[PDB]
């Protein structure tokens, strides 16, 4: 998941704004 | 913005950043 993908490939501020409440 | 590699608390880190107020929620796999 977003977690994984931001430390083993890469991720972005918006894919991260996904996760807000 | 930039993309970004993170583990760890740096990922938590950035979530808290661009969330703000709005609070997150940090869900990895188990
Ligand atoms: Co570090």
């Amino acid at each position: 998941g977003i977690v994984e993908q931001c430390c083993t490939s890469i991720c972005s501020l918006y894919q991260l704004e996904n996760y807000c409440n | 913005f930039v993309n970004q590699h993170l583990c760890g608390s740096h990922l938590v880190e950035a979530l808290y950043l661009v969330c703000g107020e709005r609070g997150f929620f940090y869900t990895p796999k188990t």
